[PDB]
């Protein structure tokens, strides 16, 4: 839910940062994501290439 | 710990490569057992049933003719004989190597 | 018309009912080409080399066959499985064969940038390369799902009949032509 929320406001974030907290596994949460999105039919942007570099490069 | 927690698909773990004499023994079991991958997995305790299915899938790509030829080269079935053959041939492979 | 190519068929799925109750333990014991786990599952799995396919036979008499390249190949495989059950002693019979699924693929000989597809067909397009490289297109006519790759290769799924696969191909052609 927070992933899609941040995407609507194009706030940079990546899966790994979230999943480090939830005791999550790639199959589990990826399948759950597909299920929820196709259940609710919600539109959501993609990860823009330049969106993530700004925060990523500043982390060095 | 750092925020740069890289994530990639790891289900492709390192499994032990299949030996040539092990493949010959797999074909022999096909001849002498059949395609019961569970009982083959018991015969090959080193290999679980999913590895047996994967071996079938890989071999049938080109060596399906050998699968059929083995399956028609039927033989009496004995678990103890197969176990002795497996261990003896592997030990002889080690000694030759 | 398309660019000189019509999709190949990858896989087939079909169902038949043998018409009688079966002892799966007996089938597993006597069938060279079968595997069963009575402690875990209610159906036996068997294989034949021509048509190269497999069948999943349930104790309740239901069956699922897979691996054929065509509906007739799947039907021939199902008949061979029915004969296998017959010689095992059960009164198996070939009734109510039905093709349930069909898979195909094709290539257009030119690359496609998936980002445009997702940005113009949001309501049908999914594109998560961090999850799976290929783009997924939910087509509504016919009831087919197309899997698209940057290489220009496409896969089709969900058809009951071949006409659905080829109608999906000819419907997606003018879109990817853009």
């Amino acid at each position: 839910c927070v992933l899609i929320t941040c995407r609507q406001h194009n706030w940079p974030l990546t899966m790994g940062a979230i999943c480090t907290l939830l005791y999550a596994d790639l199959d589990v949460f990826s399948s759950t994501y597909m299920q929820i999105v196709k259940l609710l039919g919600l539109d959501v942007p993609s990860l823009c290439l330049a969106e993530l570099v700004k925060t990523y490069c500043s982390s060095f | 710990g750092s925020t740069t927690t890289y994530s990639s698909f790891r289900k492709n773990y390192y499994s032990k490569p299949w030996s040539n004499k092990e493949t010959d023994m797999f074909f022999l079991a096909i001849s002498m057992v059949g395609t019961d991958f569970s009982m083959i997995g018991q015969l090959f305790p080193h290999r679980a049933r999913i590895e047996i299915k994967n071996k079938f899938k890989r071999e049938e790509k080109t060596n399906g003719w050998r699968i059929d030829k083995a399956f028609q080269e039927k033989r009496p079935f004995d678990f103890d004989f197969f176990a002795h053959l497996l261990q003896k041939v592997l030990a002889e492979e080690e000694k030759r190597k | 018309g398309p660019s000189g190519i019509v999709p190949q068929l990858q896989n087939i799925v079909s169902t038949v009912n043998l018409g009688c109750k079966l002892d799966l333990k007996t089938i597993a014991l006597r069938a060279r080409n079968a595997e069963y786990n009575p402690k875990r599952f209610a159906a036996v799995i068997m294989r034949i080399r021509e048509p190269r396919t497999t069948a999943l036979i349930f104790s309740s008499g239901k069956m699922v066959c897979t691996g054929a390249k065509s509906e007739e190949q799947s039907r021939l495989a199902a008949r061979k499985y029915a004969r296998v059950v017959q010689k095992l002693g059960f009164p198996a019979k070939f009734l109510d064969f039905k093709i349930q699924n069909m898979v195909g693929s094709c290539d257009v000989k030119f690359p496609i940038r998936l980002e445009g597809l997702v940005l113009t067909h949001q309501q049908f397009s999914s594109y998560e390369p961090e999850l799976f490289p290929g783009l997924i297109y939910r087509m509504i006519k016919p009831r087919i799902v197309l899997l698209i790759f940057v290489s220009g290769k496409v896969v089709l799924t969900g058809a009951k009949v071949r006409a659905e696969i080829y109608e999906a191909f000819e419907n997606i052609y003018p879109i990817l032509k853009g």
